[PDB]
RNA sequence: GUAAUUGGAAUGAGUCCACUUUAAAUCCUUCCGCGAGGAUCCAUUGGAGGGCAAGUCUGGUGCCAGCAGCCGCGGUAAUUCC
RNA sequence: UACCUGGUUGAUCCUGCCAGUAGCAUAUGCUUGUCUCAAAGAUUAAGCCAUGCAUGUCUAAGUACGCACGGCCGGUACAGUGAAACUGCGAAUGGCUCAUUAAAUCAGUUAUGGUUCCUUUGGUCGCUCGCCACUUGGAUAACUGUGGUAAUUCUAGAGCUAAUACAUGCCGACGGGCGCUGACCCCCUUCGCGGGGGGGAUGCGUGCAUUUAUCAGUGGUGACUCUAGAUAACCUCGGGCCGAUCGCACGCCCCCCGUGGCGGCGACGACCCAUUCGAACGUCUGCCCUAUCAACUUUCGAUGGUAGUCGCCGUGCCUACCAUGGUGACCACGGGUGACGGGGAAUCAGGGUUCGAUUCCGGAGAGGGAGCCUGAGAAACGGCUACCACAUCCAAGGAAG
């Protein structure tokens, strides 16, 4: 029952302190969850007061967020590529609160084909006629054309971001704390934040 | 020290018995006392064991397969009187209830009914 | 003030109900009764050279036994020892 | 009462200390008639302890089927009482002691023209469009019987039976409504045109709360990443709420009709939100002796920066990469303490010296150290498990501290 209190620390002037009491229950012990990627198993813990924090043992899906066009959908999680604190936690596939994790493209693909109707993920043509050309045309009227030909201006994406749509997977960032809440949510990298990690991933 | 389902250590081990397993009346809430138990393999070192027929054979084993002893505490909820008596619907569950007769010598003859539930 | 003679609308401790208190009882409080003449129903503890109030009174001891917190008294008449 | 008296000498005046004096307070010596207050195994041995105990608990209102009692006052649901058992809730308070612990503890301070915190109080609790709902499910104890070892608040087996135990889940509300998507209005500039609306078939998402991201700045604060509102999504299968609960006086409209629609008082409930008793973490300030203790801390987190881990939350409380810091003669660090701290106590001209284990408040620990489950709250010890020190029963197979 490893406490997290302070009577076991040397005080400021560099001289030890003698404990006067035992280690109490309101510094409850700390077994780390170390949430990894697989199918979903979630374990519960009672805490002080009587709340039940769900902790994350093994995760598959998250509820990540596009950001620039406010498209927040589910996605399965593909791979773990980079972590801020320790280089060891990428090679044991551990979902923590600030590991750059790798999701798929097909909810963000199919929403961008829905709100703006632009081709994306389909790079040559001539394979996309029966079910896959019926995403942009759909028998628009004159006025539905009026309100969806003006949606070419607000339709643009940063260069490095459609590029991985053509190559398959979005690298995101977890923002929830799995093993404490029980979900791996987050946002999607884009902007100068994406250049920061793409510098720090390729250079390795 | 009695047996327990699935230990199989043909001897005497000691188990940490919580509330609800067997062999332990948990004397207050959440208590876990360490008690010995006997492994589920049958041996020669048993004073007595329990043993239950599941398919009937030949003869009148005296005091064992005759004298069908009734389950005198009949069903009481209104889904278990709705389990044996086929009282389907609008049959007024009170009116075909079980009753329990009593025969003290010194007192009057009486029958006696339960409550009902649900 | 001895040594007295009596006393009497004097009494407490003590023994005794009964009420009371109390949850049940006890003290105590009240109240029949009995209850004081060397009122034998009796007051000790420490001291009596000086500090420090109070004795050169008697007997015993003889630098012994002992006293004395300090100074001191003790060696055949001791205001201090029994 | 801010007070002194005897002692170095042949006498003197001093410096001095010894002794006397009076408090109070543990102990003891001898003595003791009255009454009322009344401390009382703390000083060493926080050493070990025989036995007897010190916490359990029902109202008409969770569950009666013990004939254990009651007039069965009547052709069958329970006349009411009631041991027990399931269930809840206590037992985390009180009490005892001071072994620890010297910036730690502690104290201050922070009109219808439309028909974190159980309990307490105080709110919220038809706000969600969604084939049993006049009641959906299996098991379990008391009990009946059968047993086992010397025994223990040990319990096995067979068959019963209940729930406010554990489940499962919906009519109603409830008609619709909100935002997005998206066949229909030609009446406008349809002039080959370019147009601009209201309204629509359809198909989604729809409350409180949990988690992430974006826009704008209803009520707030020297101050907010506050509260709330708008959006796009999630909703943990050891799973959030939307009462399958129990009593009391009953009465209303009975027109489908002697069958049904309504109603008041409650007791339990119920994630949330405030509230109280709180708790935990913190801010500045304050402690006794010691230099025959002058450098300590950094391998083992020491002091700071990011990011994370759990954590109820702030933080080297950890981890990982970095930086080389921090403390000190204004006495760190180390040692002692016959040290629990504080209210206070003895004493007093003022100034102080000593005491405080002791009933009030705060800390700690139940032989020594550790680890835990349940609960809201315990690292509980009149809860358990292990070890070490102490000890008990035994039919020596094992039991209990």
């Amino acid at each position: 029952g490893i406490s997290r209190d302070n009577w076991h620390k040397r005080r400021k002037t560099g001289g030890k302190r003698k404990p006067y009491h035992k280690k109490r229950k309101y510094e409850l012990g700390r077994p780390a969850a170390n949430t990894k990627i697989g199918p979903r198993r979630i374990h519960t813990v009672r805490v002080r007061g009587g709340n039940k924090k769900y902790r994350a043992l093994r995760l598959d899906v998250g509820n990540f967020s596009w950001g620039s066009e406010c498209c927040t959908r589910k996605t399965r999680i593909i791979d773990v590529v980079y972590n801020a604190s320790n280089n060891e936690l990428v090679r044991t596939k551990t979902l923590v609160k600030n590991c750059i994790v790798l999701i798929d493209s097909t909810p963000y693909r199919q929403w961008y084909e829905s709100h703006y109707a632009l081709p994306l993920g389909r790079k040559k043509g001539a394979k996309l006629t029966p079910e896959e050309e019926e995403i942009l045309n759909k028998k628009r009227s004159k006025k539905i054309q009026k309100k969806y030909d003006e949606r070419k201006k607000n339709a643009k994406i940063s260069s490095l971001l459609e590029e991985q749509f053509q190559q398959g997977k979005l690298l995101a960032c977890i923002a929830s704390r799995p093993g404490q809440c029980g979900r791996a949510d987050g946002y999607v990298l884009e902007g100068k934040e994406l250049e920061f990690y793409l510098r720090k991933i390729k250079a390795r | 020290f009695p047996m327990k389902q699935g230990v199989l250590t043909h001897g005497r081990v000691r188990l940490l018995l919580s509330k609800g397993h067997s062999c332990y009346r948990p004397r207050r809430t959440g208590e876990r006392k360490r008690k010995s138990v006997r492994g589920c393999i049958v041996d020669a070192n048993l004073s007595v064991l329990n043993l239950v027929i599941v398919k009937k054979g030949e003869k009148d084993i005296p005091g064992l397969t005759d004298t069908t002893v009734p389950r005198r505490l009949g069903p009481k909820r209104a889904s278990r009187i709705r389990k044996l008596f086929n009282l389907s619907k609008e049959d007024d569950v009170r009116q075909y209830v079980v009753r329990k007769p009593l025969n003290k010598e010194g007192k009057k003859p009486r029958t006696k009914a339960p409550k009902i539930q649900r």
